């Protein structure tokens, strides 16, 4: 029991409960290195180096100095903590910004609410929120400013449910409005453990005398926002992170992409390699060391153990070759992808204008999957369509009224039953006078038009008044009766007030009870006094719900309504009907005690009381139709229509029925005027194996031409999707699916579309991107492979837990084209330039063993080499990674084509990294024997007859290297920008200036004690300005001329893509 | 507020930029001139490698394939010489021993053009891996600036030849103990009407090992010489015999671990006036036994180079990669004129 004191906030402080401050941070001052350490050690690179670091502690092993490995470790190691603590410190930003908000709490002392921060809010406090301000924390209701104690909450946050809950109080304790009389309740509030379910509550709230149970029925969570209401009461039960819905937070699991795997086999095989190496060095050095035993008696050998002299040869030789694997790139690619990310951002392009909503890409691990995206399962309304809702037509009475008729029909046929167009001038005509019969119909209607809804209207000061409808559709019913003459005015609660510009009188009618909106039921039903003391019900649903439950007898407009549904559904536009009748108070007297039968049960409300009202909506009678036209997004029609030109099958999910979503798709330019449709339309499912298996056959039997092969669609409705994605059935789908080039999928369940979606990803090997809007789609995204969520009206749920949030479907065609092909091709060429400039260095180390014995002697100092990964060569990869584009993004767009070269796995595969491989081992052969040649007896100076040494070699190597390494760069770079010349030359001008500094002013303080005089040996030696010109050409000749032939004779399709771009 | 993203070249990727392109018309001027500014300096350096006049005599063995009574011909096996003019007398040698078994290689030769260069003389060492691990880092640079370092101060890389009977060693090292020490002549003894030609022994080593080996400051009752050292400084170490590394200049040149086992070692040099022809003789001490590391010891006479000496590497790597240049450039010329490519439209090749 959670007893919590009503007035006193010294009392339930001694319990000491949590405090109100939310913790986003992933690290924190306090417990920093035990967790960043062991986070951080986790790969596989890490671990290596500090295995071998730690190895590199035992004496007489190591080839170069004590700390040539840690530092390196270090360094990488400080700059990933320091960018977790820019990330920390920017989250904590806004942990503050939305943690100092203000509240208003209870003073004891005061008499009366105070006004102070949200982190001060302890349990069991009062406090008062106002006007349709969210909820601080998890507060039981005391009173509220509604006469008897309700309020509207919406749980937006806590579920995905669009509609506002009616929380109420007590009527025992809604008697505290005022706030000087809050002080003399007393009593405790015996309330339940922090849990996280969320609809169940159970607490007791003792009074001044007795107890009052409590429930979920006046429990609010955090995340609900209060609507409708002046101000509440509150007291705050639990906070912080004892809440309910804020207890155990979902955490977002590691998305891990294909490329990342194909660096986990590069690594894998590097090891390999160099486990290779090692073995063949360590052979060859105790072959040598046992066949020439008597020549090598200078050095004093043991000779006497070799066992362990083995051993510390391995030791040693995996020491000096353990830098094959360079730890850079882990930080590289990192910092690569989050540049990108950044760059995405930052692009007007994707910026919407007329919503303020810029591209914000909230995980970076998956920017070059948008360039290897084959299925898009795409929604229609919200991402199609513009969310918005306009009402186009009616039909009543067997009539059907628009305001612009077109010329194609305006010519009303009158075949019998009368179809056709009229004006809704000849709708008032017919509504003024009273004499005709129809006009109490069309007044019954255009009543239920503007009182059946549930819009909250408001007024301005300007005076358009704003109407405020949980629905667009029946906001649209709403503006449409008003700018017909209908306007709707104030609604109080229990009554609806209507303006009726008519007669110029404002009427009123008394709102009986109305009864929710279902997904099961589809309906909307509403029973209402008039002011002729007789009780009506207005109904309104689907044509395929209530067409059941009328009397047919009665009416003989149904198949007129009928047959303006059907030219309506064939224009797409979504339809709702129309049904009142007249009751009794005898019957409303009953139906009232079945409502109090439901109000009785509150454990079940699902089950009792949609049923409950369906026994009293067993027979009605139809006023007519109404259509709402929903209009289409711009740049669609052109963005689905290039998405397919590049060979990307789009899956369409429509919830309508299957001539709407065909409609829709003919409209939308996804389909054609000869593209065949499989429709599969069955209800028994041994029926629909059937016909998959008629399908299939029909389909194999014979050769698909190129046209045949391109020029194929399906199309399936809500029923058989589900009866054909069993797992002993959902093969025949997707063999049938992988063969046409579009799918359209009609009356789908909102947790059928992730079910689609896994079953894609489970038995495929393309990568799927889930697009769409709202709250019931939002396991498509957390269960994809690149969510989008598209910022709109529905509810911003989507684009907080959506991978990249876009403003509309417009932006797709350069977020796939441009951002995707870009964010594939680079990453590849540098991740496959880091593993070359690593391995064509740190290879001599090997080749060296055939001269000094099988050693493992460092052929180049001990710092250069730790050097050589942190100040020469880092820039050039950001530059190729980041500020290079081998095509323009003017002539991307128009060239679709290029992006099934990303689509497959042409610009990054293992076979051109182990060419990149066996190339880096070409050059350090070819370094090696070049400068081998020259140095052979070190007599290659003029000052003074004086000799070279170990060292004025190496640091010719180790230049050289550095050189080559550069060519290939500027080689490999596509544009010359104004940021390139600081990355690939400026190395070389850095290396070029920091040598001769730091060989003149190190060696003076005992730490590189190899220098001493190399600088006049080096710069002052003719051979070195000459080896320099004479290897780095005779490195590059060879890739020079490949690439040159490569573009010459051999071209591809961005070859000649880029040729056009130049030269036009 | 206004959460729209700037406008400008960098933010929106818009930065000006150059692309490469691979015509051939970019192509084959490139390679022509660069084989066109490889050849001449090609050529120079071969000309220039080709002026260096030097000669090695493999003097190994000669205390068991050489005669005493007289100066027997070396077999051509062992010499080697490239001179201006031809050789008219073959090479010869004597071996000749005095007290104490202490034997000596008189070797003799014949200088036939007068050398304008100074002259400088190494004894290459063959099959001597100085570029071993275990040799190059085993030795103290404190001791060799010349301090008193204690026995538990010494260097750990020296650890075998480190403190002998419970005595502090002075040179711990093992660059110091395996030390060359054949002694020249430090004169060419001219022979019939031909004076003899003097060389200078220091002034050899680098300037910083001069500027930084300086003269030991220990006594001569706590410092024991290494165990290849106690035949010409018997009774261990004493006030006068106690060597001096700053002046002792071959001990300098032999510390500079060399790259390869194929390696010279400047011994002496003359950069004062001209060799002139003549037939010479020159006496090499033979202490250093070949046996020891299995290679063939050689005394070596060169000059000077520009580049360095008798080495055609840089020469041959720059006809190399001229002749590549100028063989690709002439077959993709052929190729494009006999057969172009004929593929500059796109043709719909998707
Ligand atoms: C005395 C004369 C000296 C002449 C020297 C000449 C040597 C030539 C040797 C081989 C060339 C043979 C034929 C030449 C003709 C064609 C070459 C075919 C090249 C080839 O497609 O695959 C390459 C592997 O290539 C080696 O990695 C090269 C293979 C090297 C393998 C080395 C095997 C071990 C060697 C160790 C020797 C050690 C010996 C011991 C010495 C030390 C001890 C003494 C792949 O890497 P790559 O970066 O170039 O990839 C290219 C390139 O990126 C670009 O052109 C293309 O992109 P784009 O078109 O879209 O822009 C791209 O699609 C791709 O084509
Ligand atoms: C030129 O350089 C030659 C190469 O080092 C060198 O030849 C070696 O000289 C050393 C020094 O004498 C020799 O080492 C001695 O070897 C004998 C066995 O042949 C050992 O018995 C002897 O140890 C002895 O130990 C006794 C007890 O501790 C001690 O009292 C004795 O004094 C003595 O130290 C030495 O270890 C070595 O065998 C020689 N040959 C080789 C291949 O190393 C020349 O002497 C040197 N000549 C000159 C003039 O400098
Ligand atoms: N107040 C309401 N009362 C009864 N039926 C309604 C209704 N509002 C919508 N409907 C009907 O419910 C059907 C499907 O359920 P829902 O209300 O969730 O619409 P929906 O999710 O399909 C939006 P869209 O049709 O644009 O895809 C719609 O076709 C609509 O005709
Ligand atoms: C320059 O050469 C002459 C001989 O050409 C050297 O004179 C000899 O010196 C040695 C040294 O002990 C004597 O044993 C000889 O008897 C000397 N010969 C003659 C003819 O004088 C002279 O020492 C050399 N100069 C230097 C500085 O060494
Ligand atoms: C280089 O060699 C020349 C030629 O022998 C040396 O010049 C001789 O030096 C000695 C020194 O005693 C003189 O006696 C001779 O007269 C000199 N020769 C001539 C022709 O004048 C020169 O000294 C040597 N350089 C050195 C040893 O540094
Ligand atoms: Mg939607």
């Amino acid at each position: 029991p959670r007893v919590i004191h009503i007035n006193d906030s010294l009392a339930n402080s001694s319990f000491g409960y949590s405090d109100n401050h939310i913790s986003t941070t992933k690290y924190n001052f306090a417990t920093f290195l035990p967790k960043f350490l062991f986070q951080e050690f986790s790969k596989y690179a890490n671990l290596f180096f500090l295995c071998t670091s730690a190895i590199q502690q035992v004496p007489h092993v190591s080839p170069t100095n004590r700390y040539t490995t840690i530092g390196t470790l270090l360094v990488v190691l400080i700059v990933s903590a320091m960018k977790e603590c820019i990330e920390d410190i920017k989250r904590a930003n806004s942990d503050k910004e939305l943690n100092n908000s203000t509240a208003e709490i209870f003073s004891e002392a005061h008499d009366d609410f105070v006004e102070k921060r949200w982190i001060d809010i302890r349990v069991g406090d009062i406090i008062r929120v106002k006007s349709e301000e969210p909820i601080p924390a998890d507060t039981i209701i005391l009173s509220s400013s509604e006469p008897e104690g309700l309020c509207y909450i919406e749980t937006a946050n806590l579920d995905g449910e669009t509609n506002l809950k009616i929380k109420q109080s007590r009527v025992e304790t809604a008697k505290f409005i005022d706030v000087k009389t809050l002080k003399n309740m007393n009593g405790k509030v015996v309330s339940e453990q922090p849990n996280s379910s969320l609809y169940t509550y159970e607490g007791t709230m003792t009074l001044n005398d007795r107890q009052i149970p409590l429930s979920p029925d006046q429990m609010i969570l955090r995340g609900a926002t209060l609507r409708n209401t002046a101000w509440i009461f509150g007291l705050v039960i639990f906070t912080g992170h004892e809440t309910k819905l804020l207890r155990n937070a979902t955490a977002t699991p590691i998305k891990r992409t294909a490329v990342e795997k194909i660096i986990n086999r590069q690594i894998i095989a590097l090891f390999t390699v160099l486990i290779v190496l090692i073995l063949i060095s360590s052979i060859g050095n105790v072959i040598m060391s046992t066949a020439d035993a008597k020549h090598l008696s200078y050095l004093y050998l043991e000779g006497t153990n070799k066992a362990g002299l083995f051993f510390k040869d391995f030791l040693t030789f995996w020491i000096l070759f353990s830098n094959l694997v360079p730890i850079s790139l882990f930080v590289t690619v990192e910092l690569i992808k989050y540049y990108q990310a950044f760059m995405i951002g930052s692009d007007l392009d994707l910026y919407y204008e007329k919503t303020d909503t810029p591209t914000v890409v909230r995980t970076s691990s998956l920017v070059e999957e948008l360039g290897q995206i084959e299925y898009i399962f795409s929604d229609k309304t919200g991402t199609l369509t513009r969310n918005i809702m306009e009402f186009k037509s009616c039909s009543i009475a067997g009539h059907c009224y628009i305001d612009k008729i077109p010329e194609d029909k305006t010519a009303t046929v009158e075949d019998g039953i009368e179809v056709g167009y009229r004006k809704f001038d000849d709708l008032k005509k017919k509504l003024n006078d009273p004499s005709d019969e129809d006009s109490p119909i069309i007044n019954d209607f255009l009543t239920l038009l503007a009182t059946c809804h549930t819009v909250i209207p408001e007024f301005q000061s300007d005076g358009s008044i704003k109407y405020q409808a949980a629905s667009p559709d029946e906001g649209a019913l709403v503006q449409g009766g008003a700018d017909l003459g209908y306007k709707f005015i104030i609604r109080k609660p229990n009554s609806v007030t209507v303006l009726l510009e008519e007669t110029g009188e404002e009427k009123e009618y008394q709102l009986l009870n109305i009864c929710e909106f279902n997904s099961t039921r589809k309906r909307m039903s509403a029973i209402f006094r008039f002011p002729d003391g007789s009780i009506k019900l207005f109904c309104k649903g689907a044509d395929t719900v209530i067409l059941e439950r009328l009397d047919d007898e009665a009416n003989q407009y149904v198949e007129a309504t009928m047959r303006h549904l059907e030219d309506y559904a064939s224009e797409g536009l979504r339809t709702l009907c129309l049904a009142m009748r007249d009751i009794s108070e005898g019957e409303y007297e009953e139906w009232n005690s079945i409502y109090n039968e439901a109000a009785t049960t509150l454990d079940n409300r699902a089950e009792k009381l949609d049923e409950a009202a369906n026994l009293i909506e067993k027979n009605l009678i139809l006023i007519g139709a109404t259509a709402i036209e929903d209009k289409l997004q711009d740049g669609v029609p052109e963005t689905i229509h290039t998405l397919q030109e590049a060979g990307i099958k789009i899956w369409v999910l429509t919830g309508d029925r299957q001539e709407t979503a065909i409609n829709i798709g003919m409209s939308c330019r996804l389909l054609s005027e000869d593209m065949n449709l499989l429709i599969i339309n069955e209800e028994t499912r041994d029926d629909t194996e059937r016909n998959l298996l008629e399908k299939i056959n029909a389909l194999n039997e014979h050769q698909l031409s190129t046209h045949d092969m391109n020029t194929l669609a399906l199309v399936i409705d809500g029923k058989s999707l589900g009866f054909a994605l069993e797992p002993e059935l959902e093969d025949y789908l997707l063999t049938v699916a992988k063969l046409c080039k579009a799918v359209i999928c009609c009356r789908v369940s909102p947790l059928q579309k992730a079910l689609v979606v896994k079953m894609v990803k489970r038995k495929s090997s393309s990568l799927l991107l889930a697009i769409g809007d709202g709250a019931n789609d939002v396991s498509m995204i957390q269960a994809a492979h690149v969510g989008v969520g598209i910022s709109g009206m529905e509810g911003m749920q989507a684009a907080r837990s959506a991978d990249i949030a876009v403003g509309q479907f417009k932006f797709l065609k350069k977020l796939l084209l441009v951002h995707g092909s870009w964010s594939y091709q680079r990453i590849s060429v540098a991740i496959l330039y880091s593993f070359y400039k690593n391995t064509a260095l740190y290879m001599t180390q090997f080749w060296y063993v055939f001269a000094n014995a099988f050693s493992g002697q460092s052929i180049m100092e001990s710092w250069t080499m730790s050097f050589y990964n942190l100040f020469f060569t880092v820039w050039p990869p950001f530059v190729i990674g980041v500020f290079d584009q081998f095509v323009s993004s003017r002539l991307l767009e128009r060239y679709p084509q290029l992006y099934k070269l990303g689509q497959k796995g042409q610009f990054f595969s293992v076979y051109i990294f182990w060419g990149w491989i066996i190339n880096g081992f070409f050059h350090s052969a070819i370094v090696f024997i070049g400068t081998i040649l020259i140095y052979r007896y070190g007599f290659a100076l003029n000052m003074h007859g004086e000799l070279a040494d170990h060292w004025s070699w190496g640091v010719t190597v180790y230049t050289t290297s550095v050189i080559i390494v550069l060519g290939k760069a500027a080689l490999v770079t596509n544009q010359w920008t104004k940021f390139t010349l600081i990355a690939i030359p400026g190395s070389l001008l850095f290396w070029l200036i920091f040598f001769p500094i730091y060989a003149s002013i190190f060696p003076h303080a005992n730490i590189s004690r190899e220098y001493y005089g190399v600088v006049k040996h080096t710069y002052g030696s003719g051979v070195f300005w000459l080896t320099l010109i004479v290897l780095p050409i005779f490195a590059l000749v060879r890739d020079f001329l490949w690439k040159y032939y490569k573009r010459m004779y051999e071209p591809e399709t961005y070859h000649v893509i880029q040729e056009m771009q130049k030269y036009n | 507020t206004s959460k729209k993203p700037p406008n400008t070249a960098f933010r929106q990727q818009r930065l000006k930029a150059w692309q490469p392109i691979l015509s051939p018309q970019s192509v084959l001027p490139l390679l022509i001139f660069v084989a066109c500014i490889f050849t001449p300096i090609g050529i120079g350096l071969i000309v220039s490698a080709t002026k260096v006049q030097d000669l090695t005599i493999d003097y190994s063995h000669c205390d068991t394939k050489a005669s005493t009574t007289a100066f027997e011909d070396i077999p051509k096996k062992y010499i080697k010489y490239h001179f201006k003019s031809k050789v008219e007398n073959k090479p010869q040698w004597r071996l000749t021993e005095n007290e104490n078994g202490e034997q000596s290689c008189e070797l003799q030769f014949e200088i036939p053009n007068d050398i304008k260069k100074s002259i400088f003389i190494y004894y290459k060492i063959t099959n001597f891996y100085q570029n071993h691990r275990r040799y190059v880092q085993s030795f103290d640079t404190k001791q060799i600036l010349g301090e008193p370092i204690k026995k538990d101060d010494l260097d750990t890389s020296c650890s075998p030849i480190r403190s002998r009977e419970d005595k502090i060693i002075y040179p711990c090292g093992l660059i110091a103990n395996s030390m060359f020490n054949d002694t020249f002549s430090q004169v060419l003894s001219g022979i019939d009407d031909t004076e003899d030609y003097n060389l200078t022994n220091k002034h050899i080593s680098w300037s910083i090992d001069r500027h930084r080996f300086k003269t030991t400051k220990y006594n001569a009752s706590d410092i024991v010489p290494p165990p290849n050292w106690m035949k010409k400084y018997p009774d261990g170490y004493t006030d006068e015999n106690l060597p001096d590394i700053h002046t002792w200049e071959e001990f300098q040149v032999w510390m500079r671990t060399a790259a390869f086992p194929k390696f010279y070692k400047l011994t002496l040099k003359n950069e004062s006036a001209s060799l002139p022809k003549g037939k010479y003789q020159m006496n090499i001490e033979l202490n250093y036994p070949i046996s020891l590391f299995g290679g063939t010891k050689s005394f070596v006479l060169t000059t000077n180079g520009a580049i360095g000496g008798r080495n055609m590497s840089l020469g041959v790597l720059y006809l190399i990669v001229a002749g590549l240049c100028a063989l690709f450039g002439i077959i993709f010329l052929v190729k494009l004129i006999f057969q172009p490519r004929a593929m500059g439209d796109h043709t719909y090749l998707n």
